[PDB]
Parts: structure tokens; C-alpha cells; sequence
């Protein structure tokens, strides 16, 4: 537990000066765990055994003086919705409880040939949907900063677990903004890759078009770090991009002065709240104070960000879930006598309230008379969200802006409330119609909540977010505070 | 507005969703609400805009055909709650009563 | 009274070496779900990959087919589900299909009729559900095996007419070298759809689409005899109506086992997960070229030069072997009429009731050129060859 709050940077020299033992830092994690996860509850399937042996078979590397890898005897924890070889993938759901993958997800692969540590997988809302992991049918994760307040959603556990010093790396999935609004909320560094910078194979989908994995670190350096060892085309994903550049860390720590960072009206609007508002209003000053010209401009689609995105991401959902019927693996009715009660039966007792909710949305946008009113719609508002940034870079080099209207809200207090419950998606949800790369790193705190401070880039310009990302991180950030909780 | 029991029904059927009478009203409002919330996008001017299929501006993305063989009987079936005879067992009666 | 509409949506399993989306192979042993992986298992997380050659194959079949090939063409999603269906969704096309409005001249009893085919589409096979007992066994081996879904403009218009079309489509499919098409197999399916208007009116009567038709002949029994079921429905009274029929091989008659209360509902939409396809000409001549004489152009080739008649020109270019063997020979030194004759019939009819359709592992253009010589000018007649044949045949080669 001493070393579980140590950086991925840190730990990792930590361990190549051999002035520590991966199989001790392993010992730390699993003690932290073991002390912190009953109060946070993060961590679902815990992969302790295997970790162990890893750690073993890693001190025989050390002593042998043959360390390789980006990530080194570093502990990670990964969003249960990615799939991990013969460890326990439940997408927290009821339909997968007990469901044991038999095949390894591209992201999974490439971490284990950086050597990285499996020490668990963490809490999520049911099959990504929703903002609070509320809905996970395991438990429901609560905020470092704020046990009374939520994690996010849906990787609320990937960014607790990292804030609670569980972990220095982890893993999420964003589709609407489930790895930036959870990041925002607990204060930690979240990144949601441009859309195909990192494989999909191995990703239990939810909207196949939006979703995408991303990592959640305690600072924005060990955040570039992990999203080398993960970004990459990948054959068995068609849509992984063939961009061969994954360096992320080459521009780090060089300045930002005459760096053009736009700021949307619409991005600080009515849905915004005013402590939120004025934290980042002053991170726009410390932009300025940096060197970096800010100035106004209009993404005047990005009001209907939520609801073209819940009809497609729905839409999709009504699509990507249907292979789950409990015939070649999760959760079989057992009071199923017919063909059409076993997937009636399955399906219904399987999946979650909102789950179902978005499946019904879907399913509806999609079905015949309605498919061109919503879903094709739907498809056509996409296309104005993106130009909005299309117009906006020919002349910016980023966007700035709250990642989230609100301060984390407590738990329970929207769990009964979908409606406002998708409000929180606001500023998020556009850069996945856009598949835009964006990043949230903390500015401020409200009644010890953390607020989110989100950089929207161009395709395939993460290197850019992490320069402007790291350069305010130095001006401000909550380094020092994790340690205190 | 506008949301019988019958269209909540048909999508329920359209999903394999089982829903009792006692969901069914509930579900309608609420699909009407998220309806009324979706319905927002039409004060967005589409007019003569292609909608967009994939954001990622790829292309041919093909797969050399050279086969590899398939994993072993057991591993196809070891997540299978039911399974006879190295096969995936399942009911099948057909009456337009369970289907 | 009436024309009788009919329609023939056919199915195609093009022989790749693996399959559409997946890299498992098409061909498979006898152990159930043995020839599988992963993705088609329809597991959580796995993503489709587009077989390359399924899609050369598909759009050389589809410019033998006289359509226009895309330019732009994507896949979607035709969701729907059913145990041999695992991911509850066949990745297939809807717009945009590969090839669209194509032809093909058939001869019926009285001249040619130019038949078209509106479109030609890659979808991918589902796996086969056995009925054991009051349960159901699900063997995913041939699922996603890559496939080419043919549907004719509703032009022919009689139960022979269907024969022909099947035949000629059937026929150059063959010469493609895409699918050994055959219906005993499985590598070529058929459905019939079928309704008759009264002449005067534009309205229709009561539609049924024909399902288990499994050989050229059964599906010309059905559709005649579904032709004269409907035909007293229209007259004696009928109710209008669209229906789905199922064809008793045995009685030969047509059993209602649904009535449709709309049209099927498969939600389709631009499958996200495989990238668009751009066929530019470079593309579409690589696999354009890639096309030989089919039937119709080598027939023509057998009317006025090698001056030979009609049936002979028919049964010789029924399959692309036969034509090529009956060629091969003829230049060795057979004479034309000879070896025509000798094909049309004797070897043809020696393979039909020998079954042995494998016409090239047997008896060779080397081989048989010469028994027709020896009969030709060489020894004397005929008779000498009834025997001669089946042995130079099945094995040996000259004596
Ligand atoms: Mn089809
Ligand atoms: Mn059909």
C-alpha cells in the first residue's frame, strides 16, 4: 500500500533502478484494494491469483536485468466491458455474471506484451449505459473525493479506482463521454482517443460507431504513456486506423504560447452550472496566462448533442445486445418452455431497467415507419456536429470547455430520473458523433467536488491535447490531494 | 404523445423482450417521453445533409481469404448453460401460443 | 384473366477458402460447431472482417450477370432472430447493393425472352438448426459462410419460364467458377414468389412466397401447381392475401404455415463496423478480365462457325468443363460432329447414370480424342464403342 500512489512514470524507474520488487508492488496494490475497495467498491473481478504469478515470473526478469516493456510491472485495472482472457467479464450484468471469455481483446494483448500487471476489473453501469454506474447489478462505486456522491458513468470504476489509489493506470470505454464524465467527477485524467486510434476487438459494443476505449491515470503524463502502449491499427478491427504514429509523449512539456484554443458559447450555456462555469473560466484565464490565445466561437449543433446521440447510440444498442439469447453463453431462463420465451425470458430477466430502456428506444428508432423520423434523422444531425468542429479547426488548434454542466451529483439523487440523468451528457457526447479525440483533466472543486476542464482536438491529434493538457496540469491539479482521499 | 399499447408490444415482440400489461403502460409513457426528448432534433436544419455512416473516412478494408482452423468442439460450447450431443440444445415447439 | 407474376430470390454459396466475415474455413468435416471461432460464435466484443476474394468473386458474377457494378458499397444489418443466426443479425446489403439491374435471354416455348435481375448482394450463411425430439440442435459450422443473394426483376412469367431462368443462371454462375451450384448441395437455393392479376386491373390477388423448393424440377411442381392453387381462389372466391407457403415434396402440394400481417420488419441499417467500399475501374477491370465466354456467347460460337445446331449448342455449354473438354478434343482431332454427338449424349448420359460428374479426374481430352478417331477413319463402326467407352472412361486412357 506505499507505493499505490506512486505515478506509472515514477513506478516505473522505481522498478528499473531495482529499488523495488514488482511482486511488493503488487503486495501494495492488493493491500490497497483490500482496505479501500470495501468503501469505494470499484473492483469487481479480482485477478489476484494470476497477478501474482506475473509479478513472480517479473522479479526473475528484473534480477536477469531484461525489462521490457512501455508499462513494466505496472498494475492496471480494466472497465469490465473489455474482454479479458479467462478472467471473469461481466459487463456488470446480470446477463454475463460468471461469463469467462475465450479469446483475448486486442487491448488486453497489447498491454500484456508491455508486461502490465492484471490486477482486476473494474465497476461499471450495466453495458455502459448511464452516468453514474448506479446500475451495475454487482454495486455501485462511490467518489473518492465524496462518498455521498457518484463515480460516473459508465467507467465510474476505472476513474475511481485511480483516484483511490487503487491502481495507476486503468481502462474505460467512451461512447457519450462514459471515460471523460467519470474522469471529470473524480478529479482524474481521462482520454477518449480519436475513433479508431484504438482496436475495438475485444470490446463488448454498445454503439459500435461511438464506442471506444481510452485510459484514466492520476496525471496527464502516465495518461500519454498508456495510450501508446494501446493505440495501433489492429486487422481484426476493420475500423482500427492505419496511422502508424503512436508517439504521444514527443510534445509534452513544450509550451503553449500562440497555440489558437477555441472556446464555444454553447459549451459554458444555460445547462452549465455556475461553479463549474467559473472554474473553468478561470482555467481560461490560466490559458491565457500560459501564453495560449482564447477566444469565442459557435458549435450552435451541439444542443442536440444528447438526443441524436441516445437515438443512434440506442439504435445501435438494439443491435449490438441481440446476440444475447442465453444460447452460447450468459444467463439462461430457466422457466423458459418455448423458443420464444427462452429469448423473452433471457433477455428480460437479464438485463436492467435502463438497459431495456435504451433497447426500446432503439429498437423503435429503427423499426418501419419511424427508422427515416429518428434514427436517419438523427444520422443527418451527426453530420452538423461534426462540421461545427470541421468549421472551428480551420482556424483553432483546440476546443475547450467543461466535460461536465455539474459537479458530481449524489447518489440516488438522479438514479429514478433518466431524463436528467442524460442532461450530463451535454458537452460530452458531441465529440463521439464527431469521433473527435478528447481529454478532461481537473480545474477546480466545488464543495471538494472536482470539476472537469475537456480539450477537443483533431483526429489523430492526441499529441496536441497532451502539450496543451500537461502545460495547465502544471498550473493546477490535484496531485498532491489523492493521497489525502 | 401517442403511444398505444399495441406499438409498445410490436417493439417489445421486435426485441424478445417479455413485457406483463403492468409494463407495458409504464413502458409506453416513458418510450413517450424519451420520444418527446428525441423529438428535439427536428428543430436541427437537415435539409439536404448526407448522414453520416461512419466517422472514420476509411476504405477497402479487405481480408486476404485464407482460412484458419476453428477452436476445438469443447471450447465452442463451454459457456453453454444447454448443449446435447456437441450441439446447442434449445426449445422449438411451434404453436402460435409460445413459438 | 390473368398474368401469372413471379419472382425467384436465389441464393448463392461462393467456394472460398474461409468465410465472409470470419477467417474460419467454409469447408467443414462432421463434428458440430467444430469449424468455428470466436466471432462466429457471435461473442461479445468480436468484429467482422470483410473477405476479399468473396468480393472479387461476387462482382465477377455480377458482371456475367449483365449488371452495373457499384461504385460505393456498403453493408448493413438485416437483424433478426434465430438460433443458426447468432449475433441476432445477418451482415448483408440493402442499399447499394453490389450489382444492380442485370439480364439473362432464356428460350421458352416460343423464343427469347430477356429476364432481369434487379439486384445481387453478399450476405453471409447461417448456421443449421436440427429438429431432435420437442428440442432443437444448433450447429454453427456453416455459419457465415459467404453467400450472393439474386433477385429477378419480377419479370418471368410461368412456372417453364422459372425452370429457364434457374437453368441459365445456374449455368453461367457455374462458368464463373464461384459455386458449384448445385441444389442437391445446397451451393445454390431457391424461393419463388408468386401472384396473379386479373388482365383489365392493376390490383393483385393473394401473394404466397414458396419456401423448400430444393431441385430445378421441384421448384417448377410447386410454383405450377401454387399457379393453379391460387388460380381457383381468384375465380371460385379467394381472400386476398400475403402468405408464405412451404412445398410437401411428397404430395406436391403447396401447406400454408403463416400469413404475413405486414412485411417483415428487419430494421436494416449501414453496418458501423466495416468500413465502406470504394470498386474503382482499375478494381473492376481486374475482375472484369477474370470472365470467360459464358454459355450464351460460346453457343453463339457453335451456330455459325463449327456450324452446329441448337440442342447440340445447349447441352454442350451447360457446364463450363463439358464445354471446355468438348473443345479440347475437337482440336486434337476429333471431328466436330463426332465428338458432339458423343457428348450430348453417350458421356453424358454414361455420367448421368454414373454419377460421375467429376468429368475431369476420369477420361481426358487426350484420351477420348482418340476413340474418336479410331472410329472416325481408324477400325471400322459404332458398336465397338459401346463398351470401348465405359472402360476408356473409368480408368485407362487409350488402351
Ligand atoms: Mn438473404
Ligand atoms: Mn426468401
Amino acid at each position: 500500500m506505499s507505493i499505490r500512489y506512486e505515478s506509472v512514470e515514477n513506478l516505473l524507474t522505481l522498478i528499473k533502478d531495482k529499488k523495488i520488487k514488482p511482486s511488493d508492488v503488487v503486495k501494495d496494490i492488493y493491500d490497497a484494494i483490500e482496505e479501500t475497495d470495501p468503501t469505494i467498491k470499484s473492483f469487481l473481478a479480482l485477478d489476484k491469483e494470476n497477478a501474482i504469478k506475473k509479478a513472480q515470473e517479473l522479479d526473475e526478469l528484473q534480477a536477469k536485468d531484461q525489462m521490457d516493456g512501455k508499462l513494466f510491472g505496472i498494475p492496471m485495472g480494466i472497465k469490465d466491458n473489455i474482454i479479458t482472457n479467462g478472467l471473469e467479464t461481466t459487463c456488470a450484468s446480470k446477463m454475463l455474471e460468471g461469463f469467462v471469455p475465450i479469446y483475448e481483446s486486442t487491448v488486453m494483448e497489447k498491454l500484456h506484451k508491455e508486461n502490465a500487471v492484471l490486477i482486476g476489473k473494474l465497476n461499471m453501469d450495466e453495458f455502459a449505459m448511464g452516468g453514474s454506474t448506479e446500475t451495475s447489478y454487482f454495486k455501485k462505486t462511490v467518489n473518492p473525493f465524496d462518498h455521498k456522491a457518484v463515480p460516473g458513468g459508465s467507467s465510474g470504476g476505472s476513474a475511481a479506482a485511480v483516484a483511490a489509489g487503487l491502481v495507476p493506470l486503468s481502462l474505460g470505454s467512451d461512447t457519450g463521454g462514459s471515460i471523460r464524465q467519470p474522469a471529470a467527477y473524480c478529479g482524474v485524467v481521462g482520454m477518449k482517443p480519436t475513433y479508431g486510434r484504438v482496436s475495438r476487438f475485444g470490446l463488448v459494443a454498445f454503439a459500435s460507431s461511438l464506442d471506444q476505449i481510452g485510459p484514466l491515470t492520476r496525471n496527464v503524463k502516465d495518461n500519454a504513456i498508456v495510450l501508446e502502449a494501446i493505440s495501433g491499427a489492429d486487422v481484426n478491427d476493420s475500423t482500427s486506423a492505419p496511422v502508424d504514429d503512436v508517439d504521444f509523449t514527443s510534445e509534452i512539456g513544450k509550451d503553449i504560447k500562440g497555440l489558437k484554443v477555441a472556446l464555444p458559447k454553447e459549451y459554458l450555456g444555460e445547462g452549465v452550472a455556475d461553479d463549474v462555469k467559473e472554474a473553468v473560466q478561470n482555467a481560461v484565464e490560466t490559458l491565457k496566462s500560459l501564453g495560449a490565445v482564447v477566444e469565442e466561437v459557435s458549435l450552435p449543433n451541439t444542443k442536440f448533442g444528447i438526443p441524436s446521440y441516445y437515438v443512434i447510440a440506442s439504435s445501435e444498442a438494439s443491435s449490438n445486445l441481440s446476440r444475447f439469447d442465453g444460447i452460447r453463453y450468459g444467463y439462461h431462463s430457466k422457466e423458459a418452455h418455448s423458443l420464444e420465451e427462452l429469448y423473452k425470458m433471457s433477455r428480460s430477466e437479464g438485463f436492467g431497467k435502463e438497459v431495456k430502456r435504451r433497447i426500446f428506444l432503439g429498437t423503435f428508432a429503427l423499426s418501419s415507419g419511424y427508422y427515416d423520423a429518428y434514427y436517419k434523422k438523427s444520422q443527418k444531425v451527426r453530420t452538423l456536429i461534426k462540421n461545427d468542429f470541421d468549421k472551428v479547426f480551420e482556424n483553432y488548434d483546440v476546443v475547450v470547455g467543461p466535460t461536465a454542466p455539474t459537479t458530481a451529483f449524489n447518489l440516488g439523487e438522479e438514479i429514478d430520473d433518466p431524463l436528467t440523468m442524460y442532461a450530463n451528457d451535454l458537452l460530452t457526447t458531441p465529440v463521439n458523433l464527431a469521433g473527435l479525440p478528447g481529454i478532461s483533466v481537473p480545474c477546480g472543486q466545488s464543495n471538494g467536488r472536482p470539476i472537469g476542464l475537456q480539450f477537443i482536438g483533431k483526429p489523430f491529434d492526441e499529441k496536441t491535447l497532451y502539450r496543451v493538457a500537461y502545460q495547465y496540469e502544471t498550473q493546477y491539479n490535484l496531485h498532491d490531494v489523492y493521497e489525502k482521499l | 404523445t401517442k403511444v398505444t399499447r399495441e406499438e409498445v408490444e410490436h417493439i417489445a415482440n421486435l426485441a424478445r423482450l417479455q413485457i406483463s400489461p403492468e409494463e407495458t403502460e409504464e413502458m409506453a409513457n416513458t418510450l413517450e417521453s424519451i420520444l418527446d426528448f428525441a423529438k428535439q432534433n427536428d428543430s436541427a436544419d437537415t435539409e439536404g445533409v448526407e448522414p453520416t455512416y461512419h466517422v472514420l473516412d476509411l476504405q477497402n478494408v479487405l481480408r486476404e481469404d485464407k482460412a484458419i482452423k476453428g477452436i476445438p468442439q469443447e471450447l465452442a460450447l463451454k459457456n453453454a448453460k444447454e448443449t446435447e450431443d456437441g450441439q446447442f440444445k434449445v426449445p422449438t415447439i411451434m404453436n402460435e401460443e409460445d413459438a | 384473366h390473368f398474368e401469372t407474376v413471379i419472382g425467384l430470390e436465389v441464393h448463392v454459396e461462393l467456394k472460398t477458402d474461409s468465410k465472409m466475415f470470419s477467417p474460419s474455413p467454409a469447408h467443414f468435416g462432421a463434428e458440430p460447431n467444430s469449424n468455428t471461432n470466436v466471432i462466429d460464435l457471435a461473442y461479445p466484443g468480436v468484429l467482422p472482417v470483410v473477405n476479399k476474394r468473396a468480393v472479387d468473386w461476387a462482382m465477377r458474377a455480377a458482371m456475367a450477370l449483365n449488371m452495373e457494378i457499384a461504385t460505393e458499397s456498403k453493408f448493413d444489418r438485416k437483424n433478426y432472430f434465430y438460433p443458426d443466426n447468432p449475433k441476432a443479425y445477418q451482415i448483408s446489403q440493402f442499399d447499394q447493393p453490389i450489382g444492380e439491374n442485370g439480364y439473362i435471354d432464356i428460350e421458352v416455348d416460343g423464343e427469347t425472352k430477356r429476364i432481369g435481375i434487379t439486384r445481387l448482394h453478399m450476405e453471409e450463411d447461417a448456421g443449421k438448426s436440427t429438429h431432435k425430439g420437442e428440442y432443437s440442435l444448433v450447429d454453427l459450422n456453416r455459419q457465415g459462410t459467404p453467400l450472393i443473394e439474386i433477385v429477378s426483376e419480377p419479370d418471368i412469367r410461368s412456372p417453364k419460364e422459372a425452370y429457364a431462368y434457374l437453368e441459365k443462371l445456374r449455368s453461367i454462375i457455374q462458368y464463373t467458377g464461384v459455386s458449384d451450384v448445385k441444389m442437391e448441395e445446397g451451393s445454390l437455393r431457391c424461393d419463388a414468389n408468386i401472384s396473379l392479376r386479373p388482365y383489365g386491373q392493376e390490383k393483385f390477388g393473394t401473394k404466397a412466397e414458396l419456401k423448400n423448393l430444393n431441385s430445378f424440377n421441384y421448384v417448377r411442381k410447386g410454383l405450377e401447381y401454387e399457379e393453379k392453387r391460387q388460380e381457383e381462389e381468384l375465380l371460385n372466391g379467394g381472400e386476398i392475401g400475403q402468405e408464405t407457403r412451404r412445398f410437401d415434396e411428397s404430395t406436391g402440394k403447396t401447406i400454408l404455415m403463416r400469413v404475413k400481417e405486414g412485411s417483415d420488419d428487419y430494421r436494416y441499417f449501414p453496418e458501423p463496423d466495416i468500413v465502406p467500399l470504394y470498386i474503382d475501374d482499375a478494381w473492376k477491370e481486374r475482375v472484369r478480365q477474370t470472365i470467360p465466354e459464358l454459355p450464351d456467347e460460346r453457343k453463339a460460337k457453335y451456330v455459325n462457325e463449327l456450324g452446329l445446331p441448337a440442342y447440340d449448342a445447349h447441352v454442350l455449354t451447360l457446364t463450363k468443363e463439358m464445354s471446355d473438354f468438348f473443345e479440347s478434343t475437337i482440336e486434337h482431332g476429333a471431328d466436330v460432329k463426332l465428338t458432339s454427338n458423343w457428348l450430348m449424349g453417350g458421356v453424358n448420359e454414361y455420367l448421368n447414370k454414373n454419377q460421375v460428374e467429376l468429368l475431369d479426374t476420369k477420361l481426358t481430352p487426350e484420351n477420348l480424342a482418340g476413340m474418336i478417331k479410331l472410329i472416325e477413319d481408324g477400325t471400322m463402326s459404332s458398336k465397338i464403342a459401346k463398351k470401348v467407352f465405359p472402360e476408356l472412361a473409368a480408368k485407362g486412357g487409350n488402351a
